[PDB]
């Protein structure tokens, strides 16, 4: 039974510019067990069609996967992953920063 | 292409 | 270069009701080309790829079969580890299996392997040679001993060697314009002001394949560590990987910094300097 607490990034597939189409992706990787809960989130509201990657693990046996959705950035709409795992006392968020 | 018989524990 | 194909699998218990989830997936290097789940409502081993799409249905009714068989070993390995382990029936638990072979830049057999976990630790594995196996803990021991008195290897080693080889050709092959092509990082260069008297340096590589790269920092020619942040190599979702570097600099004085890229496609590293 190891616990192992998932890594979260939040970015663009391309280098986002305001009113250009693009896809948000949301990637969580090293953890275990692999039931988790990830959203996608506009202005703090849950994105309704959001896709993911099929599960797959690395080399230390922990879980990896890629959640999506296309969107339209735009200068004032913040996005941000909302995580949650057994590991984890609350769900995590993280914003997105188009730096980084 | 899979292999065809993986044996159990 | 080198390649691989590998295939991944994983089975969670669910106790409240019905039978394991199970996952599979398959790569050559670092391209997904087929998966299974038995949540889906297909009930048939499906394409992740083009390329694979021109097997014929002798191929998908085998794979089919095939993947499905594995889903019931893993069931079955689900039940007797959990007595091995002296668990109760409540708790949900993982088997995760890979296997697979990898081949050299003469698309020769190079080595095999086949691992196996239980709750996300190490529980037996296949040594190189192909012909034992090594138990992480007195459960798996059991399980070796079992394996090696019924030769469980000896077909295993057929495949890794013989089958897995000539699959992975073909598969090279067929997706050749993919597969077998190298996708350079595109790279470039932004700054950041932090404060009046420091600022930061990232260094990007996008749009790359295969997912190996390395990006490191230096001052005045020599290797940069502190002050430095460098995040996981992450998927962008078209098959291609990104990442990216960073070093806090005193303002004025980025021209002393150079960020160094090295990948499978460039035949020469690149290096990057804040000159613009």
């Amino acid at each position: 039974m190891i616990q192992r607490t998932p890594k979260i990034q939040v970015y663009s597939r391309h280098p986002a510019e305001n009113g250009k189409s693009n896809f948000l992706n949301c990637y969580v990787s090293g953890f275990h067990p692999s039931d988790i809960e990830v959203d996608l989130l506009k202005n703090g509201e849950r994105i309704e069609k959001v896709e993911h990657s099929d599960l797959s693990f690395s080399k230390d046996w922990s879980f990896y996967l890629l959640y999506y959705t296309e969107f339209t950035p735009t200068e004032k709409d913040e996005y941000a992953c909302r995580v949650n795992h057994v590991t984890l006392s609350q769900p995590k968020i993280v914003k997105w920063d188009r730096d980084m | 292409s899979l292999f065809n018989t993986i044996a159990v524990l | 270069g080198s390649h691989s194909m590998r295939y991944f699998f994983t089975s969670v218990s669910r106790p409240g009701r019905g039978e394991p989830r199970f996952i599979a997936v398959g790569y050559v290097d670092d391209t997904q080309f087929v998966r299974f789940d038995s949540d889906a409502a297909s009930q048939r081993m499906e394409p992740r790829a083009p390329w694979i799409e021109q097997e014929g249905p002798e191929y998908w009714d085998g794979e089919t079969r095939k993947v499905k068989a594995h889903s019931q070993t893993h069931r079955v390995d689900l039940g007797t580890l959990r007595g091995y382990y002296n668990q109760s029936e409540a708790g949900s638990h993982t088997v995760q299996r890979m296997y697979g072979c990898d081949v050299g830049s003469d698309w020769r057999f190079l080595r095999g392997y086949h691992q196996y976990a239980y709750d996300g630790k190490d529980y037996i594995a296949l040594k190189e040679d192909l012909r034992s196996w090594t138990a992480a803990d007195m459960a798996a021991q059991t399980t070796k001993h079992k394996w090696e008195a019924a030769h469980v290897a000896e077909q295993l080693r057929a495949y890794l060697e013989g089958t897995c080889v000539e699959w992975l050709r073909r598969y090279l092959e067929n997706g050749k314009e993919t597969l077998q092509r190298t996708d350079a990082p595109k790279t470039h260069m932004t700054h950041h002001a932090v404060s009046d008297h420091e600022a930061t340096l990232r260094c990007w590589a996008l749009s790359f394949y295969p997912a190996e790269i390395t990006l490191t920092w230096q001052r005045d020619g020599e290797d940069q560590t502190q002050d430095t942040e460098l995040v996981e190599t992450r998927p962008a979702g078209d098959g291609t990987f990104q990442k990216w570097a960073a070093v806090v600099v005193p303002s004025g004085q980025e021209q002393r910094y150079t960020c160094h890229v090295q990948h499978e496609g460039l035949p020469k590293p690149l290096t990057l300097r804040w000159e613009p």
